[PDB]
């Protein structure tokens, strides 16, 4: 059913398309050190979607791809503060099991898709109501 | 597993390249660990440089994909170790062999050019003092393509 | 007259040229203008991509018409 | 109480005195890491080896650290360069002291040399000697 | 009777009961031929301020082998090198069995305040000691500075 | 009641303080770095009562005031070694619940008084007449 | 409770901000202000952001605000703490002065400073001896801690 | 006639002046002699502040008499 | 006439000297040649040790001999 293309070659596609853009802009993914060649340390935005108490809020993430990526899912957290079903208050690590991409990964997926399912989870109905900390924190570490 | 990929594999493994080891992965065929030892009388002498090498799905009509994994200073290498090589992008033929791509990287090591740059800035400092280029490869050579194991 | 040619980043550049002149020659008189050297340059017009020994005169090119200039990678 | 300790640091600048000079056949070597570190705990030690073996005519690298209780506590061994052999862990390349006599019945008389030594001699254990060898070249990761 | 020689015994308490101005030394606990000595940078030298960490051994044989020692602390100094190792006249093949501990760190504090770079040890150090002895001296300040800050 | 001070402004009072000679003179505390606009790292310094094992010995500390400062209560630790009770005699470091400012904090309460308990704490007759070890020794760390 | 006037004050600053200046209570201590200036144009400090703290003490308005800086800033009139020395905050205070006017005497010394009274004894004198050096210094500052710091 | 002024410091200093002088004056020349800017300066005695337009004759300030100098709390 | 000298180093240089000449005499032209100063140097001939006083020709030292240097750590 076809081969599977290595981690690093994958995020040099991953990287490339990070740069140049072409979609929706609510999503925005780079490297974190530029320079890093294990390509391991990455920093995603989502913009907040309309309708919502998230709305117009820009979140800065930090993902990590491991070893294994994309055969296994990369760890990703929220480091501007933020009330989410699956998302831990004093951490901001995710919940694998909270997220379907994540729970239910598989390796035809990407970081713009899991930026992209995270703001669709804003736009959740069990989520956009929620009572949100005020802009400008996040939490340290 | 295209019938080209088993044939190329096998006589890349039965008589290797002087100056450079490359095996498939344990688990992936298409995917390649390559060891390329740095040139005599170059200013990377002495390193040895790790590379990644992909065969794509489309091989042998796509190019292969390689890329460097020890950082190193060279005008047609970036901070990534990605290669600007003409073999690897728009002047790929499908007759062309691994063989030849793995030999051709090793010439490029000694025969650095910077007119067509890559990592401009490393290339337009080969230019301006060529010199001070060498011993900064060869700084980089001491501390990144050695101690490798 | 004059002519132009638009690189595909979106830019227009306007040249002096003669009928007489060769794609070779408006090519050169780009590259005064653009600091672009001419085996990177290449210029099609109407549908047609234009040889450097041929001559304006030859393609039909005419007062004010734009040719388009393809980068070489 | 029977005789005299060395203490640590006397006995590892004593190990590696002898480590530069000459000692023995050559199958075994030891020295610093660091050549300047002066805890004197990170040692390089290197195997070549034995006859009649599987393991045979492959140099070995190897890493051993000796710690604040040294040489009353044995020090810890780590292969780097991949080897298939009982007790060596084939992820990592640590020893396992339990299947290491010298080191499951550690002796303050015992030093890194002996260690080296023990692991070659059971290179030649009938258990070791034919198993089969990965690749030369390659090795573990860190 | 007596621990073990009554020599180390009678030379230990001499060395508590009277110590050395300068030298703190005091036996392990765990081994009596074993001393941990701290040696106070003697002023008029690149060291002063700075407190040296140093390791004292009575090996079997002694009286009649010399006493092992070494520094723990880092220091520029001719006679120094890399990993603490002394070389010193008396601690080789210039030892007398009617030499004492405390003359020895005597000896040790005193090469502390005159370097000669006569001796080999140390080579870089010595010939620099030679080469600039400003900026040797300024060298074993800025080391003094570093590792003998926060030792003791 | 009253109004709180928050941790930065408090903390340069306690430093004007402790350069200004005011009072006693059994303690003395001040910044580490004095570059350190954190000003979270303090070194403190306690001289030996009178009448005890600890007399006239100079006793230097390291005391770390973290983010909730005042609020929260400092953290103490010797460097120049001790044989006091609450005070570990491998590292160093204070136990909070043996001394009482610590282990009853109150946002009145300042480095300085730390220090000053400590020192009240070595006149108490659990540890007046402890022995102590030789002058000059400290731990690592 | 508390008092009116830092009520009133408050809730002027929030509603007409002081253009280049951000500044807004905490939200566990209304006395407490997080301030971030913006690097004046045609100075050192120019594309930097600077952040400050101010406190009003509890003798406010009688007493001064109390306010220092959170950025390391090179500025003949603030110290390695980032304490400042301005006329207002101190001896030249007085009770009808606003928070606005204490951070546009802020802002207005990030553009003039002023080397007659030296806080910094050190960065005054570089700026007295040698504004060329001083100057490329404090923009040199401004790029390595007032950005990429926000 | 020679008067001084003691500090907040604790600190004496003496300069030489006549009754002709004014606080100003004196003010001034303690400047002179240590620097404080004269509008730093409030001088104190005998439970007076003293203003500059006056003279130490006004003030009754004989010979050898001390002043208390206060400075301006100015922070930094 | 020509004499040897061997270090334990491994290396061997040859003087050229007169059977009146001192050892003191072999030690300099010995180090004008291998810069070795003569108080480092100790000689040894014929399981004896030559002395700084004496001759090539007490020690009965004849042509193309072999002397042996031992330097002096200290």
């Amino acid at each position: 059913t076809g081969v599977k293309v290595p981690r690093n070659f994958r995020l040099l596609e991953e990287l490339e398309e990070g740069q140049k853009g072409v979609g929706d802009g609510t999503v925005s993914w780079g490297l974190e050190d530029d320079e890093d060649m294990t390509l391991t340390r990455w920093t995603g935005m989502i913009i907040g979607p309309p309708r919502t108490n998230y709305e117009n809020r820009i979140y800065s993430l930090k993902v990590e791809c491991g070893p294994k990526y994309p055969e296994a899912p990369p760890s990703v957290r929220f480091v501007t503060k933020i009330n989410m079903n699956g998302i831990n208050n004093s951490s901001g690590m995710v919940d694998a099991r909270s997220i379907p991409v994540l729970a239910k990964w598989q390796n035809s997926y990407s970081i713009k898709v899991v930026l992209q399912e995270l703001r669709r989870l804003m736009m959740s109905k069990e989520n956009m109501k929620l009572p949100q900390p005020p802009e400008g924190q996040t939490y340290n570490n | 597993l295209p019938r080209r990929i088993i044939k190329e594999t096998q006589r890349l493994l039965a008589e290797p390249v002087p100056g450079i080891k490359a095996e498939p992965d344990e688990s992936n065929a298409r995917y390649f660990h390559v060891v390329i030892a740095g040139p005599q009388d170059s200013p990377f002498e002495g390193g040895t440089f790790k590379l990644e090498l992909f065969l794509p799905e489309e091989y042998p009509m796509a190019a292969p994909k390689v890329r460097f994994m020890t950082k190193i200073y060279h005008p047609n290498v970036d901070k990534l170790g990605r290669i600007k090589l003409d073999i690897l992008a728009d002047k790929w033929s499908p007759a062309l062999q691994i063989r030849t791509v793995l030999l051709s990287i090793q010439a490029l090591l000694s025969a650095p050019n910077p007119d067509d740059p890559l990592a401009n800035d490393v290339a337009e400092q080969w230019k301006t003092n060529e010199a001070q280029a060498i011993e900064t490869a060869r700084a980089w050579t001491r501390l990144y393509a050695m101690n490798n194991i | 007259m004059q002519i132009f040619v638009k690189t595909l980043t979106g830019k227009t550049i306007t040249l002096e040229v003669e009928p007489s002149d060769t794609i070779e020659n408006v090519k050169a008189k780009i590259q005064d203008k653009e600091g672009i050297p001419p085996d990177q340059q290449r210029l099609i017009f109407a549908g047609k991509q234009l040889e450097d020994g041929r001559t304006l005169s030859d393609y039909n090119i005419q007062k004010e018409s734009t040719l388009h200039l393809v980068l070489r990678l």
